[PDB]
């Protein structure tokens, strides 16, 4: 590895994505381990961690001696599905102002701009989302709560099985320790993705993530000495997190063919919406 | 479209004013 004309480039790439990342994402990685970590003084979620918490406060007293409703398993999770699409749309907004930063992205074909970003922003939110969790749970109501990961899996089937394999996701994620400006390069890549459905013109966009993929490799080698092959885990990271894609698309399947009755607290899919 | 609100958001926020697309 030398100094050279094509390593400054690249440093000036990640320099750029950083900048724009920041000024795109008001919720930073850092911003999301202090509030986890204590550090936040003054911001200090209150913790749903089982029934008795979840209604803790005024507000929600008056849901412990309601009667719970029958319906379709089906009709609460779609009806969860559309409350946390959204409650995305300004991750949506944000990562679509971070792509027009990404040099020749604003030069592809506006309709394949489209395709990048409504395939990307899911990948990317569940990035995002593993930034809100540790081992224990996940901030829900933008930052004020910390909904619990055994709280989560303990709820009836399907529910109880939506989660788990995200924070399974996410404590193996965070692991790897990537800070921001390790995440503005991961992301370019994801979004820069010429294997999407229904692109027009597949190679411009190869051409950029070919670029992106030589940034991401140089700055993991400069941030990271403790890890020599933290590239090809962080490709595998992104096969892992179209899996994930993947396995909401075919559990959506599955569940519009259940005719499950059941009940789930209405304070419960209000939090599953604050989710992914 | 299916994905026609995801896809709004997107047009939107790329062509920059919100009211026009
Ligand atoms: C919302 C709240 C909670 C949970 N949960 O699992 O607990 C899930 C959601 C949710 O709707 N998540 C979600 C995940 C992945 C998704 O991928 C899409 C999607 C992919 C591709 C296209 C074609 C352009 C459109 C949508 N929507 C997702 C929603
Ligand atoms: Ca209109």
């Amino acid at each position: 590895m030398q100094l050279n004309p094509e390593s400054a480039d690249l440093r000036a790439l990640a320099k750029h994505l950083y900048d724009s990342y920041i000024k795109s994402f008001p919720l930073t990685k850092a911003k999301a381990r202090a509030i986890l970590t204590g550090k936040t003084t003054d911001k200090s979620p209150f913790v749903i961690y089982d029934m008795n918490s979840l209604m803790m406060g005024e507000d929600k007293i008056k849901f412990k001696h309601i009667t719970p409703l029958q319906e379709q398993s089906k009709e609460v999770a779609i009806r969860i599905f559309q409350g946390c699409q959204f409650r995305s749309v300004e991750a949506v907004q944000e990562i679509t102002e971070y792509a027009k930063s990404i040099p020749g992205f604003v030069n592809l074909d506006l309709n394949d701009q489209v395709t990048l970003l409504k395939y990307g922003v899911h990948e990317i939110i569940y990035t995002m989302l593993a930034s809100l969790m540790n081992k224990d749970g996940v901030l829900i109501s933008e930052g004020q709560g910390f909904m619990t990961r055994e709280f989560l899996k303990s709820l009836r089937k399907p529910f109880g099985d939506f989660m788990e394999p995200k924070f399974e996701f996410a404590v193996k994620f965070n692991a790897l320790e990537l800070d921001d400006s390790d995440l503005a390069i991961f992301i370019a890549v994801i979004i820069l993705s010429g294997d999407r459905p229904g692109l027009l013109n597949v190679k411009p966009i190869e051409d950029i993530q070919d670029n992106l993929l030589q940034a991401l490799e140089l700055q993991l080698k400069l941030n990271h000495p403790e890890s020599s092959q933290l590239f090809a885990k962080l490709l595998q990271k992104m096969t892992d997190l179209r899996q994930i894609v993947t396995e909401h698309v075919q559990l959506l399947q599955v569940i519009k063919k259940t005719e499950t009755d059941m009940s789930l607290h209405p304070l419960l899919q209000e939090i599953y919406k604050d989710l992914y | 479209s299916t994905n026609m609100g995801l896809e709004a958001i997107i047009r939107k926020a790329l062509m920059g004013k919100y009211d026009q697309w």
